[PDB]
């Protein structure tokens, strides 16, 4: 699972 | 053993396509620490925004921001081989602090929100009516983000693949190929899942010889 800036 | 501090809402943070991802369940008792390792939603990415949300919904907008923070420092990689390990930690005192660690370049930021911080009695009553009202429509919002992302996946992972392999694809099916991809990334701007289905159906139709060399190296 990812995170945006 | 006659009363019990718990969490009343889930608690988390925003993931890529806008979803409450939950790090410490709904009635858990306090107090209590939970980790989860995340990576980077874009190659060469430098910067996390962790935004800390109670609620039930499965859109982040849809939950109670309880305040965000970054993390800098990434050193350049290709996108989800960084790892981000995110920690929610409640003590005794009621108090969470996240934390999110560059388990590469050892660095680290936190938050720390009151006890008191987040949705009052009524509200989280409130809350919980809505997720229950709102479970179908959040679920079809789950479904076209995880279709959106398998989309970009497939849209990022033909590109390198289109690159790895120069003059061993027939530029026949490298017309296809990109004509399909610009198809498929015009799709994922929009909302409609069908149509992201029906340009990765596409894809996969016109990529059969890609896979072929993409295996082989």
């Amino acid at each position: 699972l990812r995170i945006a800036a | 053993v006659l009363l019990l501090d718990v969490t009343p809402l889930s608690l988390g943070i925003e993931t890529m396509g806008g979803v409450m991802t939950t790090l410490i369940a709904k009635n858990t008792t306090i107090p209590t620490k939970h980790s989860q390792v995340f990576s980077t939603a874009e190659d060469n990415q430098s910067a996390v925004t962790i935004h800390v949300l109670q609620g039930e919904r499965k859109r982040a907008a849809d939950n109670k921001s309880l305040g965000q923070f970054n993390l800098d420092g990434i050193n350049p990689a290709p996108r989800g081989m960084p790892q981000i390990e995110v920690t929610f930690d409640i003590d005794a005192d009621g108090i969470l602090h996240v934390s999110a660690k560059d388990k590469n370049s050892g660095k680290e930021q936190k938050i720390t929100i009151k006890a008191s911080s987040g949705l009052n009695e009524d509200e989280i009553q409130k809350m919980v009516r809505d997720a229950e009202a709102n479970a179908e429509a959040d679920r079809k919002f789950e479904e076209l983000v995880q279709t959106r992302n398998q989309g970009d996946h497939l849209l990022h992972s033909t590109r390198k693949q289109v690159e790895e392999a120069g003059d061993k694809l027939p530029a026949d099916d490298k017309t296809a190929i990109e004509s399909a991809l610009t198809a498929l990334e015009t799709a994922l701007k929009g909302e409609d899942k069908a149509a992201i289905e029906a340009k990765m159906q596409e894809l996969a139709q016109v990529s059969q010889k890609l896979m072929e060399i993409a295996q082989q190296q």
